[PDB]
């Protein structure tokens, strides 16, 4: 923290490392958060100005780069011949005014596989968690994601890639087309369904079930400003009266054309009871 | 209340320590009393500039911006010891200067880490005579939780902030473009938008000599209840100005009548 | 300027853009069916319409004329019109960029030269 | 292939040597033995990155944008040694970042003083399917010159690049007021258009593991033709998916018999 | 004056002021301008460099706030236990493309119990005196 | 005529001290002979760039944008000597170069405190074809006072300023905009104000070989009138370009009639 | 070229120079083409800033003018008693973004004796010579 030594919040990311490595090592999986490498970078900047070592752009050393680098890249998935166990990171960086090209913001993001880009103005605007899906990337991408997910995640994607082409002209759109007019709507619907309150993270069988909801079309004539009442709800539903769908869902890890009509009349016939 | 004072017109060294003066004081009464004190500081960017004025002659190479390369830490190692314990409890209400008008200066921007709430005052709001110059998405607490002021308060809260910025989008546009291609749906949120904008103004007890208006407190549910109104349509006959410097919503009712004429 | 002023700017004359070109597309729509809709009726921010009328201004049969008419006249016009009001604000967006980034590596530099003439006084 | 890494992790010194040792390899395959190789340092930004960061630990006051002094000089040290020599010739493929979406920056300025043409990855081409997902638009060359690559070759390419951006224009019109005020001429400019844009898509061997299609290797001269004719007319009455994803225009042909 | 020696432009503004607080101290009233305190930094920072002193932000002193603080809090008022004299100041500061957000500007803005911001749009729209009735604030 | 020169081909020094050496021949006309001098100077600017040449030889730590930091006193006890006294007169009319445009820089920005009167050039006014470029909402003189150029002259002075600002203001709508969404009587202020603008221009002997007319010089009386009448709405009936380059307004009426 | 040691590039107008010098001086008529003036502001740069010479507007050295005027001041047209030999030069400096008010491109058109500018519109458009006819002057 805060009042520790300089040297103690630069380590700190490394032996946190090592502890990481030995589940790692061992065929076991480890997760670790780096929260600030921006407050780290900082602590190192400060010894090596006071040890005189010379300062390039924004006053850093010429090994920041090497800092983290050598600290992100011990994460890594093992091969069986090594035990199959793995290292995830999740480094967080503080940017300033949105400016991701700094110093450090530079760095880190071309050292990792992806980001997960936070907005403020996304953020007042009502989408809570801030990700800007535009510029937010996995460059692992769906080699990590699971076939019931893609199922769905796939025409999403697509619908909203396509809404982000034309949504600045809905507030003006004082005629359009029913074909534009059409990837508005699926547009705020899909929108709100990437919505989330905090600490209550889900179950992929939850979010897929829900995902499909306004995916397939069935919140397309619902408003928007129930789509969060409607999930939160529609979800209790299933996860009350239907864990046999769900269990499926999850065991045979995708949607079956079963499984498919099960949900086409659980939501057809939730949906009819929530506009009543 | 004890008074600890080491202003502008003293040297570096002296701006560079008060704050620990001041903040020793009130620890005291944390500990060694174990009772409930209220830390006011005016103003913690001081301290740091106090010390970036002798930084040169410390023999440092310079940080960013003209700062100390010990900017953080110096300011950890202080800001750390304003807090509540177990023992006793800090209420540290700091003001913090922004250097150029810039948030993103080392210092300000160093700052935000050791903060629970924040209040952000913009001279861009001021220049319009709204007062308190507070800008409205840009300031911050950690209560501000549904699972702590309720959710009436919490939808209230992000109601006025959606808002708010639906209509800081607009700004640029209608500034060109005009308003007559705007959808009704949308002239109203620009209606609304700049009402509630006045709605947050208040006459303080303390400004009058500024104002030229009484101050005003108003309670937490007077303040909930008007802005719950405001975004449910219920005054969108009143006019801006109405809402106006006042404090609850029914001083802006009546204003509304002293102004019919 | 400064970066967030001209963040400012950009930032609205992007929308404007975006604006201006989708009113145009629909200007161009309506005006699709109006030269149809002409055709048969002469058998019997608009650009400088209103005005045009306004100045030199100081039944049916025809009512229906003139007004079948000024539909095509107008619909004609704001399509134009806000076809060059994109043509400026994407000259502008190319404009506008060009001093960010000018500004931007000035601002970095300037910086560092201070830092470097600093350390350099030691 | 002959692999060369410097990665992440390694110091400044490292990630700032390694695209010579990448260099030498290839002068063998030049110098030695005379052969025409390839070169691709991926990426050419890291280059000067790791530049820099060498420069700054040795002390070096940084220039315009902290990038190093010798930036310029680091550069052309390098580069210079990627040519046609009497005894051979390496060409080298640099993956380029350009920082802060900025082409004025001293980073990539430097290097488009090198570079003898740009090959555009695009992810909207990509999503009309076609592939390679080059940009036949953005991507550019030197020796795009008659003077150079002859009259012939130079007209066609200027050929098919003005009808791909007329019909661009078009496609605004198309989707709006509907696809026919279109002239006998617009149509034409659209339908051609529409199967050049196919006509340079194509089959890779390198993805035939995976393409379960078979890869094709198009000769410059059948790859001139092919768009001449199109240009021409020839095929006009050819339908667009005949095109898509062939080697040589014969097979466009082909491919229309196939499709009835 | 500009070919005075650095150090005499320095020292200028206190000088003036001790001659104000005479009268400050004497229950007398006292009014001092101070013209410009852009010039006095620039002094200040040329004989500053000059001592070879590491240059700060934007090339001036690390101290420059301190500068013109040290000098503005003497302006005051005394009660009638001091004679009840006073010292009222009006120090000029020059922006640049009437940005007052600027360093400078904000540093001095940050210290006088107020400021008369003029502009030069006001200026030539007709408005005279520019003052930006907004921006300007006691 | 006394001419004194160091110029653009001279070390640092030279060029350092010339201004140094034409400023005393001009003071002792002033003092030894209590003569009326006139002083011309190409360009001051350049003094002060010598300075900052030298000034890192001499070993001192650089101000702002690698300026010495001695560059307001040696800019003032030099420029203090170039001035009137009871003794003689000194008129000095002075070239301030502004590099890269910018009238911040350290150089210029620290001039102004010196002059009774400038002329501010533009390059954008200048791009218009406007000549000579001066920016008439940036150039000043301490005699722009009634009690001394008398009222109509101070009435009309600020008579054009106050509608160039007004159309200055108009400009950011007029440019994504146009003219059309302006009101009737905002668009006579541009009107006037694009009249005013190019009757500000004018031809200069000097200039003859460019602007492809003959130079003129026009007297105070006749510009102050032409501009009352311009603004007073005499000649909204002229096109504009009937006022770009000429000299007296009569000669604007003239053009407009060959204007036809 | 791109791979000569920066004081290589930096010499190399000077020598060119005195070379057009022998023709100029001896009533001959050289002409020296420059290109480009860019590069070599950026080998004598970076000997500059490995000197350790204060970095100025884009980090060039406060000199880089002179770098210039010193070169192109040879250029001339010398009278009959001096030979009526002369030397043209034909400098070649390149712009980022048609930016023509960068440093170094202001630096020498506050050289030469009028510039030839060359659009990129008009150059794709097909007007070549690119040559920007409003803009260029002699």
């Amino acid at each position: 923290t805060a009042s520790d030594a300089a040297p103690l919040q630069y380590l700190a990311p490394y032996s946190g490392c090592s502890m990481g490595e030995y589940f790692r090592d061992n065929g076991k999986h480890a997760l670790i958060i780096y929260d600030d490498l921006s407050k780290q970078a900082v602590a190192y900047r400060q010894m090596s100005l006071l040890l005189r070592r010379p300062p390039g752009r924004e006053a850093y050393p010429g090994d920041v780069f090497y800092l983290h680098s050598r600290l992100l890249e011990r994460a890594a998935k093992m091969n069986d011949a090594f035990g199959g166990g793995s290292l995830t990171a999740l480094p967080v960086i503080e940017t300033q005014a949105g400016d991701v090209s700094a110093y450090i913001p530079t760095n880190v993001i071309s050292i990792t596989d992806g980001q997960i880009f936070l907005e403020t103005e996304l953020f007042y605007k009502g989408i809570r968690p801030a990700i800007n899906v535009g510029l937010s990337v996995s460059r692992v991408g769906s080699a990590a994601q699971t076939r019931a997910m893609k199922q769905v995640a796939g025409t999403m994607k697509l619908e909203l890639a396509q809404y982000r082409e034309v949504a600045a002209f809905a507030q003006f759109g004082s005629d359009l087309d029913a074909a534009t007019q059409q990837l508005l709507s699926r547009g705020v619907r899909l929108t709100e369904l990437l919505k989330q309150g905090q600490y209550s993270p889900m179950a992929i069988e939850e979010q897929v079930a829900v995902i499909y909801a306004g995916v397939r079309g069935y919140l397309d004539k619902l408003e928007p400003s129930k789509i969060t009442k409607f999930e939160n709800a529609f979800l209790s539903h299933v996860i009350s009266q239907h864990q046999a769908l769900l269990s499926k869902i999850r065991t045979d890890g995708k949607i079956s054309e079963e499984s498919d009509a099960k949900l086409k009349e659980i939501v057809t016939n939730f949906l009819a009871g929530f506009e009543a | 209340v004890a008074l600890v004072y080491g202003q502008m017109n003293e040297p570096p060294g002296a701006r560079a320590r008060v704050a620990l003066t001041g903040l020793t004081v009130a620890e005291y009464f944390r500990d060694q009393e174990g009772q409930d004190v209220l830390l006011f500081i005016d103003n913690i960017f001081r301290f740091t500039q106090a010390g970036s004025e002798v930084s040169a002659l410390l023999g440092r190479i310079p940080s960013a911006v003209g700062y100390q390369p010990t900017l953080a830490t110096d300011m950890g190692t202080m800001q750390e010891r304003i807090t509540t314990t177990k023992k006793g409890s800090i209420t540290s209400v700091q003001a913090i200067y922004v250097p150029a008008d810039d948030l993103t200066d080392p210092a300000p921007a160093t700052t935000f880490a050791h903060l629970d709430a924040t209040t952000v005052l913009s001279r861009a709001i001021a220049e319009l005579g709204i007062y308190p110059a507070v800008d409205p998405l840009d300031s911050t607490s950690r209560i501000m939780d549904p699972n702590i002021v309720g959710s009436e308060h919490y939808d209230v809260a992000r109601g006025v902030q959606k808002i708010l910025q639906d209509y800081k989008s607009l700004q640029d546009i209608i500034a060109i473009l005009g308003m007559d291609e705007l959808s009704e749906e949308d002239k109203l949120t620009v209606s609304r938008a700049r009402k509630i904008q006045r709605f947050l103004s208040q006459p303080f007890q303390v400004a009058e000599v500024f104002t030229g208006h009484l101050g005003k407190l108003v309670p937490l549910k007077e303040t909930i209840k008007g802005f719950q109104q405001i975004l449910a349509g219920e005054y969108d006959h009143l006019p801006e100005q109405a809402f106006y410097m006042v404090g609850p919503i029914e001083e802006a009712v009546a204003k509304a009548d002293k102004l019919a004429e | 300027a400064t970066l967030k002023d001209i963040t400012r700017r950009l930032k609205s004359i992007k929308n404007i853009q975006k604006i201006t070109k989708s009113m145009k597309m629909v200007a161009a729509a309506k005006y699709a069916r109006a030269e149809r809709e002409l055709k048969p009726a002469r058998v019997y921010l608009c650009g400088a319409i209103h005005s045009s009328v306004a100045k030199q201004m100081k039944l049916a049969n025809i009512i229906y004329y003139s007004l079948k008419e000024s539909t095509t006249s107008e619909q004609s016009a704001r399509m134009t019109a806000m076809d060059n009001a994109s043509k400026n604000a994407s000259e502008m967006i190319d404009k506008l960029t060009l001093t960010f980034n000018r500004t931007r590596q000035a601002v970095i530099t300037k910086e560092l030269i201070e830092i470097i003439s600093g350390a350099a006084a030691l």
